[PDB]
């Protein structure tokens, strides 16, 4: 069931983010899902540098000038598109890498969802962000949210730290959980892929039903 | 296995009779290869009609 | 909880009977869903309500 | 996918497949979501154990998806999943009155008082019983309320707890009576406080040094009757300075963001919203 | 043959595993026929099948 | 299906249904089973010992007899009075330096001290145990626990105790010369089976 | 670890209203079981200062220096003694870690820092943590103010423990960013054990040098006049079951004096024309000094008095007193009204053994009326007979809830008497035995009247999660 | 050796073609014209087509007697290794940490692990924890044991078919409705049992309470922290309360048998999860109603089991015992001549 | 399910052809009915001298809201949308949209305005639409009118009347509104002034409810986060009967419950393609 | 060879000479984590003893 | 697995066995046989 425009801008399986530039000439940005990959700070190393290396642009530095120069604020400049059908490009309003992608079961319920998780680290100098994606059978928000704060107690012990310890810098959130649609629990398959001949890690997910949700912001 | 089952009161002594009189009693049915076996073993009494 | 009368004044068609064990060890034993086995004789087919 | 088959163990008799049969329309939760059920888990008494806690089956009929019950000719009862859009029609045997604009949310039954507990249908071990549908304000006030007897019990005696919730048990909403039986201090009680205590705090740390002091302000300016009441709630333990516009600006989106995720605990997104509501208070016409 | 195995039916582990079982049982057992037996009905059944 | 593993056959009913079919080497290893060996699909040998027995023999769900004490609290005191005569035993506290001097003045009382239940387990020989003229199959429930009701505060009371050591286990479940051929294994096991 | 922090925080909150200090410790299997740690509920305190008995009640002085003076419906002045040592209980923050670890190498592990002034090893099997307050009045703390502290199950049962203030500061009161990041790095001085009165439990007491506390320059002074008078309060709070036992003994002689010994037959069990009775009769004086020795607070009288106490004790005599003052039955109430309705008995029994010089203390005993006579005959809590009163070589004391008295020589021949609480004071036998009643927390409902669930039973075998 | 000797229970499916014979005109069907059903999907439709029977049939008694024929592919291994008991109660860890790790090293299971909260177990219809290896060869597998007395005399009790639990647990033979009868029978050891004329053959097996009914038993399995995916092939034989709702009269027991007591297994894992609602395939249970199991060629020195394989027809079946060892004779010539025959 | 809407007064082809300009926005009406006569549809009916515009935002929320399709002779062809299928819009908000944000519907804040809808008028009657604005500026706006109420009870300094003509402007990409005061004239309209009230008061009873229950729950098992929880409550106060808490905790929950049109803002579109002069967009509907 | 390893069911029956399974068969298709699990790893058994 | 004994006493009662013989797998004290699963020596020879 596709629901198209187009969108000013090799897989099919990437999901466009829009998010907000401080330059206030494009007003926003069309950054694809794997460039939070490089950012991202639960990933392996070696694919954080794979992808800086292939991925050096002017727009990359100005991405890495407009994402930090607001710190926790992250989320009210994050904003999905859905699914790209072929890429000037086109998307729907799945490709994952092996480390960001994760689950808290054994993966068996047969209808399971997909859910954005990203967190905000405070017990370093300033902020390192996390980005998760997770697959799981929970359908209703508040169990969800119950099993996310026992999942990620130790970011909320630095939420808090962050809050006594620098009172003049205000904190906003933890992070986000966000659905995305569903995939049943066998075309969920470890798999491969090779881009401008590099190989990168990839768990693909075939058999996607498309429906958004909204950017929860949660403790 | 024939005696041991009881005949049914549904009595229909029109249909399923063979020519030269004799009645069906009863249908036995399995797969391929235990029939075969039935046949290959037990073949002086089949009468193929 | 059923219509025994309905099965006592009704006109029946006749049939030969096989059983598999006994009759009454068909009725103490619970062979079938609904029994209703009375001893001598029982007038209670006449009440029509 | 979209239908929803299910059988017996029994047989159905005409009696008791004349009970069903006015039941076409009517919510039934499932647990699982397959295709081909069993009916020991349809309904809720696969679910159902006293002394457990109501407030277990609040948060775990939550969890189940919910199907609609339609087409039923002998062993093959056709629960049908909703799509997320069209318009419904469905049915309640939960004793509430309704109205065109309010919307709905699911409960577990609670007992009503006159200790005939229906159950409309009855086989050797399982009763069917049926989820309650609500309108929304009674929803979050049954939400607040046992919210309200959970964190205030906590190290008391049993005296004054019973004094206080024989009378706080009862919501008189749209001329009925109701009661709130099982509201025992489980785990989930105690992460749910925990999370109200951590916004709560928040909430009053992170907060302006303006806004303690607004009530203040229409004390010594105004009177009304619900002045009069903050007073009385506050006063007992009884120029601006600092102006800061961008500061309180954010200060307001983290004080938003902590009044939301205390606010989660008791606000259920909603299920149903009616379109029109049969005047003899049987059966809705809903979108969901 | 012996089991339901159209050629798009996509093989589970326990299937593909007796499969397995009776490839060396049939390979060890018949390997070759006219060198062991010269019995009628054997290589009779054997070519039916 | 079900085989055994591990059973130790009486020896003075002890026979020898082949002799010329087969012969053994008279090292104990040999004349006290420890180990079977099964078939599997494929006609084909295969061992089953103790080895992978340790996936199931060493969960802490086998050491726990409280659901035991539960159930044996639940089904309680035992029948009949005329068994109500071997089931007594004190644990109480006496200041034993006193005792030093108060052990004649134990028995200077004329009155019979009764056997306790494992003591009553004892004087059975290895095959009367499993009849019904045994009395406390009621109280061997785990074989890693001795149970007993003896009369604390003049209440009869369920109480498990660990068999801390095996040779606790009673001699109608492992007697004897089970004892003895397991001292011949485990001499050889350290190759003394000449002693010095 | 955590609970320190969280109470040493909350009394640097609460020091202005109340004037307390942190006295963090901490528990071994020298104290409390492992199936008694591990269902643990909640903790108590509430010390005792050297001239006051407690410190919920007045300041100066009480009413709790009159008797009882064994009164029939107010059982120990009513129930607002109920109230008032409810009132003076506090409850202590707490929390168990039911598995095997070494305090030094846990602390070390966790973010804590040892600095000993020698790494000895104390291997205990479990870890509960608690902090109680003792409590500084001005400035002066007093070094005979003892400080109790209870350890409540969820059935109801109790154990008490309590302590001086000596052998908490024996050693450390002669040896004188975030506040948890200072306090988890600095961390804890010294540990040292403490003992109880009686010098039966040893725990041990943790020292943190980032303890506000030691910012207060708290004055200290242990006289031996104050000593003395705690000495005589303590002694006062052991001698009270005492002195009820010895009441009992002279009650009993003073009732044998009395009519004789020409005692009457109260219990049912048979006699027989050919048996002496001096024999019985001297194992009597016999038994009853063996009852004078192994005499115990663990005994009959003293769990019968304990249901009494409390204020559903009041309520039950107030009603039953009304119930049994109540007139001839009229027929108009048996015509229309709702008509009336005791079943059997909940006694407590001493059992004394002469032969074997073994008495059993804590028995309970339903009692019954036989219907062909007047006579009592005894039964057990599950349904079968006691036989005792068949053997000649034992005794049997009997205490009603009604408070009245049965000795029993073999026979079924009863002395009978009532108490005497006369010449006992009410503070000692309130705050000695009170019945406390459970708050509510995790695992139990709101109302009263229910079906209780399984405990939460913070476990030491399954993973605790 | 230890102060213990094991008895094991393991299960044995198989594929197996069954003949089936019945008489004339028995059953009446009755069939009607099909109705067509039109669904509207996205570019095409399908167009449900449905039709529907019911089946009188008209003997009094059972009027069709079938009969397992011929077996000819054996679904599981037949084999030995252990049923993973690590897995199944996953929530207990020894008290001490050391000696857990120290135990989890030595065996197989490499960590403790949190089994999920009761609402996955609710939405997910298990937790099927133990992975597929990358071997199979030899099917799905399952054996699991009993731990018994040594001195158990295999003579009367594991040559011939019987009860792993000692005690006669068969309610055919006993009063039909009537629990105090059924509980005096399989429990009470104040008089002997019905099987053979003694009280029990293994105390650690028998008594309500021992540890195979702390360690089998499904009523009893739920207090302590069990896993309700993993096929325990003794469950058929502790389950106490599924025992005496069986005990009716003979022939609702045999409509039991032959429509209710066909558990499922699912037919795609190398260990034996629990089915749930078995729409594909059953495994119907002699090995229920009758209450007993069969005994499995084992020996215990390796020279007798080579004696066996050398002899020929008529050798599986002999029981032969030398001084301390044994050989207890299979009633069930399956390992003799179904492979053999192929 | 269409919609249809008369109107009783003589209606001129001048209004006809002002009104058809507005061919498709959305329309909100108060009960979805089939038949529905024009005095209910719009907002008009709401507006008056006492209540601000906080109520009309509560209003606007729990009231279903529909689209505008096409016009006939005296018959309006309303017709409401359904959750997932996509619709084309206008855009009567002040803000030029891009693609694919989420729009959310507020009233309009021009109460008596310069532009007075085009003069389409009836006798004391006039059609008013809600402002369709995507998401960060309609929460900001939200915050802007929420401490512009707030600073209203000590506005006799001068430093603070310069903070509220800061807070009078606003700023997104080339869109500049000057939002007036919720004051007029030293009092303040009734539903702002109960939600800055509601507001105060649920931050005052935490104030005073923290303090009591961080030590009513902590006698559990303690956290890290408790431990830092009461650290941040001893900072902020070191900065400086079952009755009466009973009513503390209802009186806490019931004042919180009256800001749901605040601390929530549901998404109810999604933005597909915009048009040039950025008036017009297709969209999905969502809720 | 190594001179202890067993013979009893491992020489006398058809095996693979490495030791190991190394079928092919009863690894699952195009999952070569697995199948250099199989032939080569040593923390599990094969599908063969 | 073909056959392979150790010691010539094993292949001389193989040599003197009628037919079937080589089917086996006998052992002795650490003497061994390894006996066929093909009867290929009977079956080729016999065909000769």
């Amino acid at each position: 069931q596709a629901l198209t425009a187009r969108f000013f801008v090799a897989q099919p399986g990437a999901l466009l983010i829009r998010m907000e530039t401080g330059c206030d000439s494009p007003r926003h940005l069309y950054i694809s899902l794997y460039l939070l990959g490089i950012r991202a700070s639960n990933v392996s190393a070696s694919t954080r540098c794979l992808l800086e290396s292939v991925y050096t642009a002017s727009a990359a530095r100005a991405a890495l000038q407009w994402l930090d120069l607001g710190p926790h604020l992250l989320h009210r400049r994050l904003e999905t598109l859905g699914c790209v059908k072929t890429v000037l490009l086109t998307c729907v309003m799945l490709m994952i890498p092996k480390d960001m992608y994760l689950t808290w079961e054994e993966t068996r319920g047969r209808l399971q969802y997909v859910y954005l998780i990203i967190v905000y680290d405070y017990d370093g100098p300033e902020t390192r962000p996390g980005i998760y994606v997770l697959t799981s059978s929970i359908a209703h928000w508040q169990t969800l949210v119950d099993v996310a704060r026992g999942k990620f107690a130790r970011e909320r012990c630095s939420f808090v730290n962050r809050r006594i310890t620098r009172p003049r810098q205000i904190p906003l959130c933890t992070g986000v959980i966000q659905k995305l649609g569903w995939c049943l629990a066998d075309d969920i398959h470890t798999s491969f892929l090779v881009h401008k001949e590099l190989k990168l890690s990839v768990v693909r997910l075939d058999n996607f039903s498309v429906e958004l949700g909204d950017f929860r912001e949660f403790v | 296995l024939a005696e041991a089952a009881t005949d049914s009161i549904l009595d229909n002594p029109t249909t399923y009779t063979t020519s030269s009189g004799a009645k069906i009693s009863g249908v036995m049915v399995s797969t391929a290869n235990v029939m075969q076996i039935i046949m290959s073993l037990l073949s002086s009494h089949i009468t193929k009609e | 909880m059923e219509n025994w009368s309905a099965l006592e004044l009704l006109p029946k068609v006749g049939i030969p009977t096989d059983f598999l064990t006994h009759v009454k060890t068909s009725a103490g034993e619970e062979m079938f869903e609904a029994l209703r086995i009375y001893y001598g004789d029982d007038p209670e087919r006449y009440n029509i309500h | 996918e979209a239908n929803i088959f299910c059988t017996f163990d029994h047989k159905l008799s005409i009696a008791d497949v004349g009970k069903l049969t006015k039941l076409v329309a009517a919510v039934v939760p499932i647990p699982q979501r397959l295709h081909l059920i069993k009916h020991y888990q349809l309904g809720l008494h696969q679910f159902v154990d006293h002394t457990r806690g109501y407030v277990r089956l609040r948060g775990l009929l939550r969890n189940m998806t919910l199907t609609l019950m339609r087409r039923v000719e002998g062993n093959q009862i056709l629960l049908h999943v909703p799509t997320h859009g069209l318009l419904y029609t469905v049915l309640n045997t939960g004793p509430v009155t309704w109205e065109k604009g309010d919307a709905l949310c699911v409960l577990p039954p609670l007992f009503h008082g006159p200790l005939a507990r229906e159950n409309l249908l009855t086989l050797g071990q399982w009763e069917l019983v049926l989820p309650w549908i609500v309108p929304m304000p009674l929803a979050l006030e049954i939400n607040q309320r046992l919210l309200i007897m959970g964190l205030f019990s906590l190290d008391r005696s049993y005296e004054e707890v019973k004094a206080a919730v024989q009378q706080l048990q009862t919501i008189t909403f749209r001329d009925a009576t109701f009661t709130i039986p099982d509201p025992v201090i489980d785990q989930h009680l105690l992460i749910d406080m925990k999370t109200a205590c951590l916004s709560m705090s928040m909430v009053a740390n992170l907060a302006s040094e303006l806004t303690m002091t607004y009530v203040r302000k229409l004390a010594l300016e105004d009177s009304s009757m619900l002045l009069v009441k903050c007073q009385e709630l506050l006063m007992r333990l009884d120029r601006p300075q600092h102006v800061s516009p961008d500061d309180e600006i954010a200060r307001l989106s983290a004080l938003f963001v902590m009044l939301r995720q205390l606010d989660d605990l008791i606000r259920e997104q909603v299920v149903f919203t009616v379109c029109d509501v049969s005047p003899d208070n049987k059966s809705a016409t809903c979108i969901f | 043959v012996e089991n339901a195995t159209l050629a798009r039916q996509a093989l589970n582990r326990i299937q593909r595993s007796n499969i397995l079982q009776s490839f060396k049982a049939k390979m060890l057992a018949t390997l070759f026929l006219l060198n062991r037996t010269r019995d009628r009905d054997y290589v009779l059944k054997f070519l039916t099948r | 299906f079900f085989f055994p593993v591990g059973l130790y056959l009486p020896e003075d009913r002890g026979y020898t249904t082949v002799e010329s079919k087969v012969k053994l080497n008279d090292t104990v290893r040999n004349a006290l089973p420890t180990t079977a060996y099964l078939l599997n699909r494929d006609r084909a040998v295969q061992k089953i010992d103790f080895v992978d027995a340790l996936k199931t023999l060493c969960h802490p769900v086998l050491h726990e007899p409280a659901p035991c004490l539960q159930t044996f609290t639940e089904r309680g005191p035992p029948s009949e009075p005329a068994m109500q005569r071997l089931l007594e035993c004190r644990f109480q506290q006496e200041p034993m330096g006193g005792a030093a001097r108060r052990i004649p003045h134990f028995y200077r009382v004329r009155r019979e001290v009764p056997r306790t239940v494992n003591e009553m387990k004892q004087d059975f020989v290895v095959t009367d145990f499993y009849k019904v003229g045994n009395i406390t199959l009621y109280t061997e429930l785990h074989p890693f626990f001795d149970f007993t009701h003896c009369q604390e505060n003049s209440e009869t009371v369920a109480l498990c105790t660990p068999r801390i050591v095996i040779g606790n286990l009673p001699d109608g479940l492992a007697p004897g010369p089970f004892h003895e051929l397991r001292t011949w294994e485990i001499m050889e096991h350290m190759r003394l089976r000449p002693p010095p | 670890m955590e609970t320190h922090l969280y109470s040493d925080l909350a009394f640097e909150a609460r020091f202005a209203d109340d004037e307390q200090l942190p006295l963090h410790l901490v528990l071994d299997q020298e104290v409390l079981s492992n199936e008694e740690a591990e269902t643990l509920r909640y903790v108590y305190y509430r010390n005792v200062d050297s001239a006051g008995r407690s410190t919920g009640r007045a300041p100066g002085g009480d009413e709790d220096d009159a008797p009882a003076s064994d009164d029939a419906e107010d059982a120990v002045g009513g129930d607002r003694a109920f109230d008032r040592e409810r009132r003076t209980w506090q409850r202590a923050c707490f929390r168990v870690l039911p598995r095997p670890l070494e305090l030094l190498d846990y602390l070390r592990q966790s973010g804590l820092t040892v600095t000993l002034e020698k790494e000895q090893r104390v291997r205990m099997f479990y870890a509960v943590f608690t902090t109680l307050g003792l409590r500084c009045p001005d400035n002066r703390l007093s070094g005979a103010q003892t400080l109790h502290l209870r350890l409540v199950w969820p059935d109801g049962s109790y154990r008490d423990w309590e302590f001086l203030a000596r052998d908490l500061l024996r050693e450390e009161m002669e040896a004188n960013v975030a506040r948890t990041d200072e306090w988890k790095g600095a961390g804890v001085s010294r540990l040292r054990e403490v003992w109880d009165v009686q010098h039966r439990v040893r725990l041990r007491v943790l020292w943190y040098v980032n303890s506000f506390w030691r910012s207060r320059e708290l004055s200290y002074d242990d006289h031996e006049v104050e000593l003395y008078r705690a000495l005589d309060a303590y002694r006062a709070r052991i001698a009270v079951e005492y002195v009820l036992i010895r009441a009992v003994r002279d009650e009993i002689y003073a009732v044998l004096r009395r009519d004789g010994g020409a005692l009457p037959q109260r219990f049912a069990c048979h006699v027989s024309r050919n048996m002496s009775w001096r024999v019985v009769w001297e194992l009597c004086r016999h038994a009853l000094a063996l009852w004078m020795d192994w005499a115990d607070v663990r005994s009959c009288i003293i769990k019968a008095l304990t249901p009494r106490l409390s204020r559903g004790a009041a309520a039950a005599a107030q009603r039953a007193r009304r119930q049994r003052e109540r007139s001839a039955p009229k027929p108009q109430e048996l015509l229309f009204g709702p008509r009336n309705e005791p079943a059997e008995q909940t006694w407590y029994a001493d059992v004394v053994r002469c032969v074997r010089a073994q008495v059993d203390l804590g028995v309970e005993v339903r009692a019954a009326r036989c219907p062909r006579t007047g006579l009592w005959i005894v039964r057990d809590r599950r349904g079968r007979l006691r036989r005792w009163l068949s053997q000649p070589e034992v005794c049997v004391l009997y205490v009603t809830p009604d408070l009245d008295f049965y000795w029993v020589l073999p026979g079924g021949f009863a002395v009978s008497s009532r108490v005497t609480l006369h010449g006992l004071a009410q503070r000692a036998l309130r705050d000695r035995f009170q019945n406390f009643e459970a708050v509510l927390a995790r695992g139990m409902h709101v109302e009263a009247g229910r079906q209780e669930p399984e405990t939460p039973r913070v476990s030491g075998r399954r993973l605790p999660f | 050796h230890p102060g213990f000797a094991l008895t094991a229970v393991r299960t044995d499916t198989f594929e197996v073609d069954m003949l089936l014979y019945s008489g004339k005109s028995c059953t009446s069907v009755i069939i009607n014209n099909p109705i067509v059903t039109k669904e509207e999907r996205d570019i095409s439709t399908t167009y449900h087509v449905t039709q529907n029977i019911n089946t009188v049939d008209m003997g009094l008694g059972y009027t069709s007697n079938t009969c397992v024929a011929y077996v000819n592919r054996v679904r599981t291994d037949m084999g030995v290794r252990v049923q993973d008991l690590f897995r199944v109660f996953p929530m207990n860890v020894y008290r001490h940490d050391e000696v857990d790790r120290w135990i989890r090293h030595a065996a197989g299971v490499e960590r403790p692990q949190l089994l999920d909260t009761e609402t996955i177990s609710m939405l997910t219809f298990g937790s099927m924890s133990e992975r597929n290896a990358a071997a199979t060869v030899h099917g799905q597998k399952a054996a699991c044991e009993l731990i018994l007395t040594p001195v158990t005399m295999d003579v009367n009790y594991f040559k011939i078919p019987n009860n792993p639990r000692g005690r006669a647990s068969c309610m055919l033979a006993v009063d039909p409705y009537d629990t105090e009868a059924a509980t005096k029978a399989i429990y009470d050891h104040r008089e002997a049992d019905a099987q053979t004329f003694a009280a029990t053959h293994n105390p650690w097996a028998s008594q309500a309470g021992c540890l195979s009914d702390v360690l089998y038993n499904t009523r009893h399995r739920e207090r302590l922290g069990y896993n309700s995916k993993f096929y325990s092939p003794c469950a058929q034989y502790f389950n106490t309360e599924e025992i005496i709702a069986a005990n009716k009269t003979l022939f609702k027991t045999i409509d039991e048998y032959l429509l209710r007591a066909k558990d499922c297994i699912r037919g795609d894992t190398d260990t034996q999860y629990v089915c749930v609602e078995g729409t594909e395939q059953l495994i119907e249970n002699p090995c229920r109603l009758t209450q007993e199991a069969l005994p499995i060629l084992s020996t215990t020195t390796l020279a007798l089991m080579e004696t066996k394989l050398k002899g020929g027809a008529g050798a599986f079946a002999t029981s032969e015992t030398h001084f301390g060892n044994y050989v207890v004779g299979e009633i069930i010539p399956l390992q003799q001549s179904m492979l053999f025959n192929s």
